[PDB]
């Protein structure tokens, strides 16, 4: 769980 | 009118002692405050995730719940603390 | 969400919306599993309403979404609506969703897991961005 596939851009 | 497409923020959690300077006694210990840093969950984003990242995976530590009527990005919104009832989440799933 | 910024399509993949019969957004929740979502009580949510997963702009008709059926709402016993304290629900899914790309679930904490004051985090939704 938790991390995706298509990064986030904070 | 909510927006069309998903917004973010980042925002920095808040104590529950701090958080009673602005919301005194309503804030109770299955709540959790994060904001009053120039951004603010509002109307719609209500039962969406507040989320920090723990050892590289993003978990979920709050539940948008209520705050300023306005959304006043200087006051701080309130979410469920999720490690105060994640006892029962677990429990729900393993019973159905 | 005031002063936020868009987000990047299918970077929060546990992220969904809760559209009721006539498509109308009224509340986000979260994906912990593919027979579950995590969203507040006080959404209100009922058997009649949609979970939307795999959505970003609301307005297109090009995205493959997944409009999943709710099975049974769970409502928290301990849920107090005058205090909003303990503001949580679980929705069972009638569909379970098909984890993808752009649908996955978010981790839950253990009981004891510490959060401090200060700690910079994330929130997301669709919610007013000017009120
Ligand atoms: C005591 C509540 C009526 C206070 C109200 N300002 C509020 O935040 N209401 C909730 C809705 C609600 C109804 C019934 C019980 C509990 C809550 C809301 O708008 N929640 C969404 C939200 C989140 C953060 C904000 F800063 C502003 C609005
Ligand atoms: C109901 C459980 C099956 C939920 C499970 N998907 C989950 O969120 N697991 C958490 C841990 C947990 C277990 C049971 C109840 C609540 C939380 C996890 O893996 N969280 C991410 C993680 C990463 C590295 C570790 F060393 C430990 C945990």
């Amino acid at each position: 769980c938790g991390v995706p596939a298509i990064q986030p851009v904070l | 009118n909510t927006p069309d497409r998903l917004q973010q923020a980042s925002l920095p959690l808040l104590s529950n002692t701090n958080c009673k300077k602005y919301w005194g006694t309503k804030i109770k210990d299955a709540m959790i405050c994060a904001g009053a840093s120039g951004v603010s969950s509002c109307m719609g984003d209500s039962g969406g995730p507040l989320v920090c990242k723990k050892n590289g995976a993003w978990t979920l530590v709050g539940i948008v719940s209520w705050g300023s009527s306005t959304c006043s990005t200087s006051t701080p919104g309130v979410y469920a603390r999720v490690t105060a009832l994640v006892n029962w989440v677990q429990q729900t799933l393993a019973a159905n | 969400i005031v002063n936020g910024e868009e987000a990047v399509p299918g970077s929060w993949p546990w992220q969904v919306s809760l559209q009721d019969k006539t498509g109308f957004h009224f509340c986000g929740g979260s994906l912990i599993n593919e027979n579950w979502v995590v969203t507040a009580a006080h959404c209100g949510v009922t058997t009649s309403d949609v979970v939307v997963a795999g959505e970003f702009d609301q307005g297109s008709s090009s995205e493959k979404i997944q409009k999943l059926k709710i099975a049974k709402v769970f409502k928290n016993s301990k849920y107090n609506s005058l205090t909003i304290n303990n503001d949580i629900t679980l929705l069972k899914l009638s569909t379970a969703a098909s984890f993808s790309q752009t649908v996955s679930a978010v981790c839950l904490p253990s009981a004891s897991d510490d959060f401090a004051a200060g700690t910079t985090c994330v929130t997301t939704g669709w919610g007013l961005t000017r009120y």
